[PDB]
């Protein structure tokens, strides 16, 4: 029987895990958190508490603050049609606005093997993302 | 076609996600995310989700309000661009 079932089931079997951690880190949260709040925390943890593009520290206490951090695509949907979780990163709003509709390779001048590109690659490679996601974010 | 438009700085951008956009002078001047219009949308912002959710009464009402002032379409917000779907 039909990757979708495994996706839907394993994706089921990843949200209780992330919901359980959200309760741990926000035990005074008011109401029920939504999926975006849950996923922000998951990406926070995989990124070692840092904004992927800038390397700046994300204040966990401000994780759910309006305008502070956003989930966005690393590779623009307009150019890839990639709406997958492997294409989603947690970034400071201001840094994401600077990147705009560029890929990371473009934004960081990877074509010239710049120091900023090397630094970004090192942050991606030292994250807890799976290999498929590290590969996706760094696509040239 | 899947025309793409820059999202303006006062449009309500909130990162990637399925949204309605009002398009004026080649720019998305207002976006409204599906996850905000429909609190029970707990999907993962996949492009194909609009086939199910495009007919929700709250989406229809939100789109009608935007159409009062500008061309309005369903699509995807991503990297500060709106892609019509």
């Amino acid at each position: 029987a039909a990757e979708i079932e495994k996706r839907q089931e394993e994706n089921r079997k990843d949200r209780e895990k992330a919901a359980a951690k959200f309760r741990e880190y926000f035990p005074n949260f008011v109401g029920e958190p939504k999926s975006k709040d849950i996923l922000k925390l998951r990406l926070y943890e995989q990124q070692h508490g840092k904004c992927l593009y800038s390397g700046k520290e994300i204040n966990l206490g401000r994780l759910n603050e309006k305008g502070y951090v956003e989930i966005d695509h690393a590779l623009p949907f307009s150019r890839t049609w990639d709406d997958s979780f492997n294409n989603k990163v947690l970034v400071l709003g201001s840094e994401n606005q600077n990147k705009g509709n560029q890929t990371p390779y473009e934004y960081f001048n990877g074509k010239d093997n710049s120091r900023e590109w090397q630094e970004f690659k090192a942050r991606v490679e030292t994250s807890r993302f799976p290999r498929s996601k590290k590969q996706r974010i760094l696509l040239q | 076609a899947n025309k793409t438009y820059k999202i303006g700085k006062n449009a309500g951008y909130d990162g990637c996600g399925l949204c309605l956009a009002a398009i004026s002078e080649n720019e998305a001047i207002k976006v409204k995310y599906l996850r905000d219009i429909c609190p029970d949308y707990d999907g993962d912002d996949k492009a194909e989700d609009w086939l199910r959710w495009g007919t929700d009464s709250r989406v229809k009402a939100a789109a009608l309000e935007m159409e009062q002032y500008a061309y309005t379409s369903v699509g995807m917000a991503s990297c500060w661009e709106f892609v019509e779907l």
